[PDB]
């Protein structure tokens, strides 16, 4: 559980958003991209990987499932790649409300910021410290503190 | 450009 | 001294590496820029500040103190922007022998990546998992865990 | 390439 994440991608201005979410915290990192390609993937995973322990991923499709350049970069971080099947139906529409709490944060920055990215980092700082009362940013924290110890 | 990302 | 970082600017290949350090834990953050700019710092500062709790930064010169975009971020991501004075000297030999690790992984993988950027988060990735024993991944979440308790 | 991040 601690270890355990999951990606997603979402587009918005023909643009794309890559997000990875720890599932047991709703903490989350994001990028954009131009497209989501293998390549862009397996580079955001080691990025992931060298910032917290990351474990498991469950990739957001079969396109990054089958990459072998992703496959490549779990292999180097250490990272066991898995699929992304919604065997528990919850986890689509957690997904999919993530994504629309993400949208409109970044609706109500656009105007501050000249370039997507900046929006899309802003909304990654408003989700991850806000209060629901502990933050998600909190829990991930705690969590992996408590399996360290 | 007036923005956080851009002042002028 | 859990929100407290320190950045560090340092040069390989005709490129810049821009590097965050939790000065507590050791544990840093990086990213590969063609120069080091004022709006590059601070789009670093806004992704770092949504990924942990930032309260404090020690920028790494004075071109980034006195810029107002890299404030402009820090005021947005409520960090405090402070100057970098080595008024305790360790911190400039701590800096310096970081740097020189750093650069040292970085030619140990340089020849698995096409890119410096990718070379470059592989060493974040190794110096964050290094047991030296606990590692810096592990001090920094165990820092700020106790923190929140 | 023959690289992590370009295997060809
Ligand atoms: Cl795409
Ligand atoms: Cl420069």
């Amino acid at each position: 559980s601690p270890g355990i994440w999951q990606l997603d991608c979402t587009h918005l201005e023909g643009k794309v958003i890559l997000v990875a979410v720890h599932v047991a915290s709703g903490y989350i990192e994001a990028e954009v991209i131009p497209a989501e390609t293998g390549q862009e993937t397996a580079y955001f995973l080691l990025k992931l990987a060298g910032r917290w322990p990351v474990k498991t991923v469950h990739t957001d499709n079969g396109s990054n499932f089958t990459s072998t350049t992703v496959k490549a970069a779990c292999w180097w971080a250490g990272i066991k790649q898995e699929d992304g099947i919604p065997y528990n139906p919850q986890s689509q529409g957690v997904i999919e409300s993530m994504n629309k709490e993400l949208k409109k944060i970044i609706g109500q920055v656009r105007d501050q910021a000249e370039h997507l990215k900046t929006a899309v980092q802003m909304a990654v700082f408003i989700h991850n410290h806000k209060r629901k009362g502990y933050s998600a940013g909190e829990r991930i924290v705690d969590i992996i503190a408590t399996d360290i110890q | 450009a007036r923005k956080i990302d851009n002042l002028d």
